[PDB]
RNA sequence: AUAUGGAUUCUUCACGGUAACGUAACUGAAUGUGGAGACGUCGGCGCGAGCCCUGGGAGGAGUUAUCUUUUCUUCUUAACAGCUUAUCACCCCGGAAUUGGUUUAUCCGGAGAUGGGGUCUUAUGGCUGGAAGAGGCCAGCACCUUUGCUGGCUCCGGUGCGCUUGUGACGGCCCGUGAAAAUCCACAGGAAGGAAUAGUUUUCAUGCCAGGUCGUACUGAUAACCGCAGCAGGUCUCCAAGGUGAACAGCCUCUAGUUGAUAGAAUAAUGUAGAUAAGGGAAGUCGGCAAAAUAGAUCCGUAACUUCGGGAUAAGGAUUGGCUCUAAGGGUCGGGUACGAUCAACUUAGAACUGGUACGGACAAGGGGAAUCUGACUGUCUAAUUAAAACAUAGCAUUGCGAUGGUCAGAAAGUGAUGUUGACGCAAU
RNA sequence: UUCAAAUGAGAACUUUGAAGACUGAAGUGGGGAAAGGUUCCACGUCAACAGCAGUUGGACGUGGGUUAGUCGAUCCUAAGA
RNA sequence: AUGGUGAACUAUGCCUGAAUAGGGUGAAGCCAGAGGAAACUCUGGUGGAGGCUCGUAGCGGUUCUGACGUGCAAAUCGAUC
C-alpha cells in the first residue's frame, strides 16, 4: 500500500569526459527534491545515492520520474551542462545522461 | 396564488383581439381542453384529439362528438327523439 | 469474427475441409495484478470466418502446437 | 458536373481534344493557308453552354 | 478541435444522412452513417409494440430465423396475447350463445 | 447452385415455461389479414456518443538570473461477431380507506394499486473476438544508396444545470392533427406432401459460384459558378477548440490557412472616414437633420389610463474592483427484526481589509416624459426616387346556390376548376 | 508588413529561412449540392493575359491523372407529366 | 397584324427537403398553506402559455436625403435602423 520506488541514473557517459561532477550534483537532488513541500524534508521518506558512476533514488513519498528529469534539467542549466548532456530515458525508470 | 383575475387561459393572448373576442375563446377552449366522463368505463378520462373527435386515455375508445365539446347539445336532443321514434316501431 | 474456446471443437475446425491456413500469435500479458505470462492465440481462417482460440495457459499452448495438422499451412506469429 | 452524365462527359471529351494549337506541319503544305488555330476555346473566356 | 465531413455526396441534413462521431484505430476522428431506426412492430389489433419479436428494417426480416419473428402461442407474431385471450374467450362465449339463442327461439316456434 | 453435419419422425410435421415467453432448427399451396416502409411542432426532464475540464504514472519537448514536483504534448481501437446490458410494456402471487404509489411537470389502482417475484424490445453501454500484428510516442545503433536493423512504452482514474448531437418516457398546441409507393416480414387458413427398415426437413451451421452499365479529377467562390471581367454584388448545405461573458455576441488565443489587394517620397488647400473642444445650450434649421446623452446586473422605487392581460426596464434611485475571511445549499456505503464515514460541486448572502473614489474600467449595452392626427394589433407592397395613414387581417354585414345547381374555364367536346366538395358548405361583394 | 539566402540577364512582387501580424472555428479551416469542364497534377516556360511587375499563375507549351456487388445513379412513388 | 419563344429573375399555388446564439415576461394545469359563522376570500411555490418581448444569424430596407454618382456595382458600400 505504501511502495518504494528505486530510479537509477547512469552519469557515466558524461562524467568520463570531466564536464560532470556527479560529487555536487546528487548534492543538488538531496536539497532540492521536495518533499509535501520543501527541500530537504526527505524525512528518510526519499534517499539518493552514488554508486560511483550510477545515482540511486529511491522515494516513499509522491516522487515522480518526471520530477528526476526535470530536477536535472535545472542543474544541467544551472552549470552549463546543457548544450551537450541530455536526460534520457532507455529502459523503463532507468535513466541515462547522454554526451555528445 | 390566484394568478389573474380573469382571463384566465385566455392570458396567452395579452391584450390584443379585444375583450369580447376573448372571452367567447376562453368559453370554448375551457370546453376542449377539458378532461371528461367515459360513458363506456367510468373513469373521467376523454380528451380531445381535433375536432370532434373525443378518445379515451385508458381503455382507448374514441367517440365523435363536438367540435370542442363531448356531447354537442343539439346531439344530445336527437338522441331523445331517436329513442322516442324507436319505441313506437316495436310497441 | 468468431472466437473459440472448446478446445476440442477447435480441433474439428482446424480439419474442416475448406481450412488451408492458420496462424499463432504470442502475447506478453499480465495476471491479476503482479507478475505476467504468455498468452497465445490459435488462429484458423474459415472461408467465411476467423476463429481464434485464446489458450491462455503456455502448457496447453505447446502441446497443443504439435497437434496441429501435420498438412495445415501455419503461419507462426 | 461533380456528378455527371456520360453524354456530358462524351461532351467534355471530344472538347478537350479539340483544345490544341494547330499542327505546325500544316503550316507546310503547298498552299496551306491555315496561319493558326481560329477556333481555338478557353474554359474561362468562353462556356459552352453544354 | 478536430472536426469531420459527410461521406457520401449529398451535403444536407436529411433523415437518411444522419451521422456519428467515431475514433479510429488511427487515433483520428471520421463520421460514420447511421442508418434510420427500426420501429418495434405492432399488435395489429390493439396497437401495442408486440413482445417477443426482434425489430428490424424490414427487409432485414428476411435475413433472420423465424423464431425472432414470433412467440409461440396462435396469432403469435402478430396479436399481443392479451388480445388473444379476449378472442378466445370470445368466440366461446359467442358460440355458446349462439346455441342458446337457437333452442329458445325453436323452442318458441313450438310454443306459440 | 448444392451437399455434409445438426435438428425432426415408430405418438409423423420440436420441446420447455402456470404465465408473460423461451430456442440453433422445428413442413405449409390458393386465399385472407396484420405489421413494418410511414412521417407535425415546441417544452422541460432522463440517458448515450463525441467534445470540453481534470488526478496519478510512463515518455518526448519548452522556461529556468530568479520562481514553478512546472508549461506544452503522446497514451488510440473500425465495421462486423459472441456473451451481456432498458426506460416502456407485460405475467404470476396478492386483494388495497387510516387510500396508497408517484413525476421537475398530477397521474395511476377492484376493468386488480402498493409489494415480492418473473417475461420482453437491444436504442445504448459493457467484456471478449476483430486487435496489436495496426496506429501513436520514444530510445539505441547502422550509411551516398533502396534506406533499413534493433529494442522499449502505448497504463489507472476523477468530475458535470458544461458544449454539440443523438435518443426515450412525458407534456403543450390546432376550425393546422402534420405524403405516397416499391419493398420485407408475420399471422389466420390447411390444398397438399411426408417414416421404421427407413423417410421429411434448407427460415440451424458449415461449404461452392456470380454480381454488369454510367459518375468518381478539381473549384464551390473578394480568381474555377452568375453578374461583358481574376467585379467590395449574387449564389443551397454538414463539421466547429480555450478564456472573459447570459451567450454560436464582441475582444484575445490553439489547430489549419493566409499574409493576397502597384509601389516610393511629402504631409498644402479642399475633401472622405475617425475623434476632442472653455462658457452658453437648439439661439442653428422646414424640422434637433446630424451628433451627444442612455445602457449590463443586484436592490429599492414606480403615474394617468386600461379591453384587467397591461401601461413598465414607466418615471426615479443606490450599488458593482482587488483581496481576505464567514454561513447556507449535496452524493455514496454498512446499523436487531441517535450518530458515524468519506467523495465531489459554483451558486447565493453576509463580514473585514485595500486604493489618487476606482471598479458592466476594453468589449458589450434602451433616452425619458406630456399630448394631438392616424391605422386596432403581428403581418403586406411599388426589385431600381413613395413602407405610409396605403394592402391584408380577425371581427361585422350583405348576395348567390339543394347538383337537371351556384360561380368560373374552353374553338369544340363522351371537356374542365370549386369537387376526396354539400349550406357549420362553396362561390361573390 | 520586415530582414537575409537562394535562383535568374533582370527579384518591392518567385522559392526557402527568420521576424511581425491576420482569419479567431457562425473561419481567410476541413468537405460538398447547383454551375463550370480539366481549371487537378508534373515538366518546360513568359510574346500576349493577371489595368505596377514577374523568374510566379487558374496563362502559354507538353504530358499524366478520375479503379466500386456495398458510394450515388439505376428501383419506388409525390405535385405533376 | 400573323405566327412563334420564355416562370434560370420575379409573382402565386402545389410536392418533397432544410434552417433559426443567448436573454426578459411568467398564461392554463398542479401542490402546500392562511382567514372566514357562513358564502367564500387570500398567500407561497410548481409549471412553462403567447402570429409576446430584448436581441444575433437570417429575412428586410428607415434615416443620414452619408459614401460612390465616367462607381466595386446598369442599385453597390458604410453607419443607423
Ligand atoms: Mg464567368
Ligand atoms: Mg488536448
Ligand atoms: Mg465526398
Ligand atoms: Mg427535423
Ligand atoms: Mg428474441
Ligand atoms: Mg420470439
Ligand atoms: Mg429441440
Ligand atoms: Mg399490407
Ligand atoms: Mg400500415
Ligand atoms: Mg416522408
Ligand atoms: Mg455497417
Ligand atoms: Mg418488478
Ligand atoms: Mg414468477
Ligand atoms: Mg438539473
Ligand atoms: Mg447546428
Ligand atoms: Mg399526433
Ligand atoms: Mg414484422
Ligand atoms: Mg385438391
Ligand atoms: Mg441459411
Ligand atoms: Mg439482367
Ligand atoms: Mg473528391
Ligand atoms: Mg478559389
Ligand atoms: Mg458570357
Ligand atoms: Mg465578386
Ligand atoms: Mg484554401
Ligand atoms: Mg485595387
Ligand atoms: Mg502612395
Ligand atoms: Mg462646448
Ligand atoms: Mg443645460
Ligand atoms: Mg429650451
Ligand atoms: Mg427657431
Ligand atoms: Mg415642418
Ligand atoms: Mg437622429
Ligand atoms: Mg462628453
Ligand atoms: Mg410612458
Ligand atoms: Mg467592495
Ligand atoms: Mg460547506
Ligand atoms: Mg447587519
Ligand atoms: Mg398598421
Ligand atoms: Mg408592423
Ligand atoms: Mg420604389
Ligand atoms: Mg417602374
Ligand atoms: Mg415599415
Ligand atoms: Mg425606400
Ligand atoms: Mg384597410
Ligand atoms: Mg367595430
Ligand atoms: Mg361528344
Ligand atoms: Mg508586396
Ligand atoms: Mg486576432
Ligand atoms: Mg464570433
Ligand atoms: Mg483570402
Ligand atoms: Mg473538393
Ligand atoms: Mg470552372
Ligand atoms: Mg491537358
Ligand atoms: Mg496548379
Ligand atoms: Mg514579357
Ligand atoms: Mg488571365
Ligand atoms: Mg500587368
Ligand atoms: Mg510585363
Ligand atoms: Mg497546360
Ligand atoms: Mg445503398
Ligand atoms: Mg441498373
Ligand atoms: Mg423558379
Ligand atoms: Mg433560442
Ligand atoms: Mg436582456
Ligand atoms: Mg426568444
Ligand atoms: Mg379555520
Ligand atoms: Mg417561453
Ligand atoms: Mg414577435
Ligand atoms: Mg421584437
Ligand atoms: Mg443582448
Ligand atoms: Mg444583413
Ligand atoms: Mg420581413
Ligand atoms: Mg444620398
Ligand atoms: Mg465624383
Ligand atoms: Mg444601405
Ligand atoms: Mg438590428
Ligand atoms: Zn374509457
Amino acid at each position: 500500500q505504501k511502495i518504494a520506488k528505486t530510479f537509477t541514473v547512469d552519469v557515466s557517459s558524461p562524467t568520463e569526459n570531466g564536464v560532470f561532477d556527479p560529487a555536487s550534483y546528487a548534492k543538488y537532488l538531496i536539497d532540492h527534491i521536495k518533499v509535501e513541500g520543501a527541500v530537504g524534508n526527505l524525512g528518510n521518506a526519499v534517499t539518493v545515492t552514488e554508486d560511483g558512476t550510477v545515482v540511486t533514488v529511491v522515494s516513499t513519498a509522491k516522487f515522480s520520474g518526471k520530477y528526476l528529469k526535470y530536477l536535472t534539467k535545472k542543474y544541467l542549466k544551472k552549470n552549463q551542462l546543457r548544450d551537450w548532456i541530455r536526460f534520457v530515458s532507455t529502459k523503463t525508470n532507468e535513466y541515462r545522461l547522454a554526451f555528445y | 396564488a390566484k394568478r389573474t383575475k380573469k382571463v384566465g387561459i385566455t392570458g396567452k393572448y395579452g391584450v390584443r383581439y379585444g375583450s369580447s373576442l376573448r372571452r367567447q375563446v376562453k368559453k370554448l377552449e375551457i370546453q376542449q381542453h377539458a378532461r371528461y366522463d367515459c360513458s363506456f368505463c367510468g373513469k373521467k378520462t376523454v380528451k380531445r384529439g381535433a375536432a370532434g373527435i373525443w378518445t379515451c386515455s385508458c381503455c382507448k375508445k374514441t367517440v365523435a362528438g363536438g367540435a370542442y365539446t363531448v356531447s354537442t347539445a343539439a346531439a344530445a336532443t336527437v338522441r331523445s327523439t331517436i329513442r322516442r321514434l324507436r319505441e313506437m316501431v316495436e310497441a | 469474427a468468431r472466437e473459440i474456446t472448446d478446445i476440442k471443437q477447435f480441433l474439428e475446425l482446424t480439419r474442416r475441409a475448406d481450412v488451408k491456413t492458420a496462424t499463432v500469435k504470442i502475447n506478453k500479458k499480465l495476471n491479476k495484478a503482479g507478475k505476467p505470462f504468455r498468452q497465445t492465440k490459435f488462429k484458423v481462417r474459415g472461408s467465411s470466418s476467423l476463429y481464434t482460440l485464446v489458450i491462455n495457459d503456455a502448457g496447453k499452448a505447446k502441446k497443443l502446437i504439435q497437434s496441429l495438422p501435420p498438412t495445415l499451412k501455419v503461419n507462426r506469429l | 458536373a461533380a456528378q455527371k452524365s456520360f453524354r456530358i462527359k462524351q461532351k467534355m471529351a471530344k472538347a478537350k481534344k479539340q483544345n490544341r494549337p494547330l499542327p505546325q506541319w500544316i503550316r507546310l503544305r503547298t498552299n496551306n493557308t491555315i496561319r493558326y488555330n481560329a477556333k481555338r476555346r478557353n474554359w474561362r473566356r468562353t462556356k459552352m453552354n453544354i | 478541435a478536430q472536426r469531420v465531413t459527410f461521406r457520401r455526396r449529398n451535403p444536407y441534413n436529411t433523415r437518411s444522412n444522419k451521422i456519428k462521431v467515431v475514433k479510429t484505430p488511427g487515433g483520428i476522428l471520421r463520421a460514420q452513417h447511421v442508418k434510420k431506426l427500426a420501429t418495434r412492430p405492432k399488435c395489429g389489433d390493439c396497437g401495442s409494440a408486440l413482445q417477443g419479436i426482434s425489430t428490424l428494417r424490414p427487409r432485414q426480416y428476411a435475413t433472420v430465423s423465424k423464431t425472432h419473428k414470433t412467440v409461440s402461442r396462435a396469432y403469435g407474431g402478430s396479436r399481443c396475447a392479451n388480445c388473444v385471450k379476449e378472442r378466445i374467450i370470445r368466440a366461446f362465449l359467442i358460440e355458446e350463445q349462439k346455441i342458446v339463442k337457437k333452442v329458445v327461439k325453436e323452442q318458441t316456434e313450438a310454443a306459440k
